[PDB]
RNA sequence: AGGUUGACCUCGGAUCAGGUAGGAGGACCCGCUGAACUUAAGCAUAUCAAUAAGCGGAGGAAAAGAAACCAACAGGGAUUGCCCUAGUAACGGCGAGUGAAGCGGCAACAGCUCAAAUUUGAAAGCUGGCUUCGGCCCGCGUUGUAAUUUGGAGAGGAUGCUUU
RNA sequence: AAAGCUCCUUCGACGAGUCGAGUAGUUUGGGAAUGCUGCUCAAAAUGGGAGGUAAAUUUCUUCUAAAGCUAAAUACCGGCCA
């Protein structure tokens, strides 16, 4: 941790204290991927397949219209970040399929 | 009943000062129960899996052939959850599995 | 500026039962004390600092001690609520000073604690001996373990030989410089990156 | 455990297998009555995570409710007061169709206690829910400390008071700045803010 | 093999 | 229709272990 | 005997065995639904008012409640209530008006339970019936009832003392 | 037989027509930052929510929703006793 300057204003303002390093709380482990969860999600993915909008984004990415795929993903999902992550994982799916073939 | 005489014999053994393993042998039974069989398949302990063809809801066993194919487990779909229940002393069994059998089998 | 446009008379709360409620509260407090004798009527609370820049000058009592404080004081988290110590799992120790202060507080409480055995016939080694159980006791941990120094001492004497020299340029200049640096932190970094890019392009 | 696989499978509601199952179950539940007993839950993982057990005293009742908005029951659908600038077709019920289904199932089985409920399927006309109910008079229920809280008389008709999950959602019982008017009770907070306090030594 | 937890 | 005394006093095994090994102690604090 | 004999699943019947609900009360409490008079020169935003009336549901209290919180600090730490914040931030035709929250002091304080794990060297769990009160049966249940774990962690190890 | 303390290579499952987005009604001090409900779309794995001005990029700080229980301080033009 960075030491505070001891002033009321500016950068690193605040009263000077000896900051501690603390063990990470297990409530903050959420979002970390587990081995069993990865295995179950991969198996369920190959069992179930894809959604129709996912297939639409897949064929758009195959055609190479990245901006159109991003816009369609944003329209389908709602937020730009979710659209970007969906496009990333579908591009990963395309890359895995093409490295298999 | 057989569990009752087994526990009585183990009680006599622990009364006269012997462990239950000294008088009881390692059992070999058909493994059943959906969560138990899924865990055995995931841990690659099951040697053979039999899945009933008429499980309602079907989502309980719809992933089991794919799981067995991924984990390299010999699986077979058979007719009769009641037929498996007659094996496992129940009315209904969705899936049964063999992990180990005896040296005679 | 009078807000009497609704039906205000339907929900006027008068407080003629203030002394009666005080008597009821005192009776409940004495009943709780009699039920909890010889233990104190309340739980031990740590010393915590009030948040925000307005109230950070003053400390007060918190909800309960942290698990790090209990571990460093040697009190298990299952024994702690059974001997009159409050435990707060949400609070964390971000600095050494509050941790050390609360650990010392727990150590004083443990040193002044008298623990009666579960069975009178069979006292254990963790329990207080019978000849040592007879001592003067307190029944208010809020008074016995209160906030002795809520505020820093605002008056202190030093010799003129050890007077501080002072920050160079002046304190008002230092405050203005700190404010200007905080307002211009980003532009200077961007110009430094632009100069680095120019140097990499035409070194 | 298989219920993890059922969870990840039920997340993918637009896959071919889940769409086919939802279609055939929609046809079956539409052919059945509006409120009827289910012999076993159709979503065992959802029922188990919501609190269902395979124990005597736990029952499942399936129910369909007509979806859409709410119409005010005035004659000829017209209001004759000050103009409202809107029609009765765009009035919205402040509670969920899930809560309406829970109340109807509770009135069908008034001797039981509604624990929780969950969505199973839907179409254009109806939404379909399955409601878990617990028998407060069953000895197996009363001997279990994990569930005998529901045998107390304070838990009579939780679905009629909004003590279920959808009831708490509709009442806005959440901590934070976004729920200032409703986290402790909206009408209670309004009475607290609009009461006039007059002390003796004022 | 996929293990849910360490087994005694 | 009230719950019986024994059914109301039933506790779980984990709660029974916690009450067995860490009950409410009798204590005093020196002044 | 196999055109037979059965096992399950689903749906029914019974003045079957044992139970439960309705109605009252409704001052306070939890929701739904929901005005107008009034105040704005009049008056469709607004105000009255998220009120009256109507409907459903509890108790001695009810509700809420152990953070997907507040904060931006040297950080506080479940809920509820009082004082203060504060008639402040903020909202508002043509303006009449409306209006919180964090901190702070106090009252009172109390913490927890599941789902997601294979007990698998032994469903160890439970309703009901009969009892000679030792138990024995009909069953529920493996599409999961017991023990263990709940994020504050825990699971597996290592280690040596303590507890009932 | 259960139970606590100490250290650790490793593991460490955590709630889906749900969150969220658009739109409509209603509500709010939150008519730029509120909540609820209906319809349509519809998630993720250090992910998600929040950080009271809309958006892209890089960070930071807090918690861990969509399951559940719990006395006290609080209210009381009903009933009973005083």
């Amino acid at each position: 941790p960075v030491e505070r300057t001891g002033l009321i204003r500016g950068l690193n303002k605040g009263h000077k204290t000896t900051r501690r390093v603390l063990k990470e709380r297990p409530s903050r482990r959420k979002g970390a991927q587990s081995k069993r969860t990865q295995f179950v999600r991969s198996l369920i993915r190959e069992v179930a397949g894809l959604a129709p909008y996912e297939r639409r984004v897949i064929e758009l990415l195959r055609n190479g219209k990245d901006k159109r795929a991003r816009k369609f993903s944003k329209k389908k999902l709602g937020t730009f970040g979710r659209a970007k992550r969906k496009c990333e994982e579908l591009q990963r799916i395309i890359a895995e399929s093409r490295r298999a073939h | 009943q057989e569990k009752k005489e087994r526990l009585l014999r183990e009680a006599t053994a622990i009364k006269e000062g012997k462990k239950k393993e000294d008088v009881s042998k390692k059992p070999y039974t058909v493994k059943y129960g959906l969560n138990h069989v899924v865990g055995l398949i995931e841990n690659k302990k099951a040697s053979l899996v039999l899945i009933a063809n008429d499980v309602d809801p079907i989502e309980l066993v719809v992933f089991l052939p794919a799981l067995c194919r991924k984990m390299g487990i010999p699986y077979a779909i058979i007719k009769g959850k009641a037929r498996l229940g007659t094996l496992v002393h129940k009315k209904t069994a969705a899936v049964v599995a063999i992990t180990e059998v005896r040296s005679e089998d | 500026n009078n807000h009497f446009r609704k039906h205000w008379q339907r929900r006027v709360r008068c407080h003629f039962d203030q002394p009666g409620k005080k008597v009821t509260r005192r009776l409940a407090r004495r009943a709780k004390a009699a039920a909890l004798a010889p233990r104190p009527v309340d739980k031990l609370r740590p010393i915590v600092r009030c948040p925000t820049v307005k109230y950070n000058r003053r400390t007060r009592l918190g909800r309960g001690f942290t698990l790090e404080e209990l571990k460093a004081a040697g009190i298990p988290r299952l024994l702690a609520p059974t001997i009159g110590i409050a435990v707060d799992h949400r609070r964390k120790n971000l600095s050494e000073e509050s941790l050390a202060a609360n650990v010392q507080r727990l150590k004083d409480y443990k040193a002044r604690l008298i623990l009666f055995p579960r069975k009178s016939n069979k006292p254990k080694k963790a329990d207080t001996p019978k000849d040592q159980q007879t001592a003067e006791t307190t029944t208010s941990l809020r008074t016995s373990f209160g906030v002795e120094q809520p505020l820093a001492p605002g008056f202190t004497e030093i010799s003129k030989s050890e007077i501080p020299a002072g920050i160079e340029g002046g304190a008002y200049r230092a405050l203005r410089k700190a404010r200007s640096d905080a307002r211009l932190v980003g532009v200077r970094e961007k110009r430094a990156k632009e100069k680095a890019e120019a140097e990499a392009n035409k070194k | 455990g298989a219920l993890k696989y059922l969870e990840e499978l039920s997340k993918k509601k637009q896959s071919d297998v889940v769409r086919f199952l939802l279609r055939v179950r929609c046809w079956e539940y539409r052919q059945l009555n509006v409120i009827h007993r289910a012999s076993r839950p159709s979503r065992p993982d959802k029922a188990r995570r919501l609190g269902y057990k395979a124990k005597q005293g736990y029952v499942i009742y399936r129910v369909r409710v007509r979806r859409g908005g709410r119409k005010r029951p005035v004659p000829k659908g017209a209001t004759y007061g000050k103009p409202t600038n809107q029609g009765v077709n765009q009035l919205k019920y402040q509670r969920s169709l899930r809560a309406t289904a829970e109340e109807r199932v509770g009135r069908r089985c008034s001797n039981l206690r509604v624990l929780n409920s969950y969505w199973v399927n839907q179409d254009s006309t109806y939404k379909y829910y399955e409601v878990i109910l617990v028998d407060p008079n069953h000895k197996a229920i009363r001997r279990d400390p994990r569930i005998n809280w529901i045998c107390n008389p304070v838990h009579k008709h939780r679905e009629c008071r909004g003590l279920t999950s959808t009831g708490k959602k509709s009442r806005g019982l959440n901590k934070g700045h976004r729920f200032n008017k409703t986290r402790a009770g909206r009408r209670k907070t309004w009475k607290r803010h609009n009461t006039l306090s007059l002390w003796r030594y004022r | 093999a996929v293990s849910v937890r360490k087994r005694a | 229709r009230r719950l019986s005394k024994e059914d109301a006093s039933r506790v779980l095994e984990k709660t029974k272990k916690r009450l067995t090994h860490f009950p409410q102690r009798k204590y005093a604090v020196k002044a």
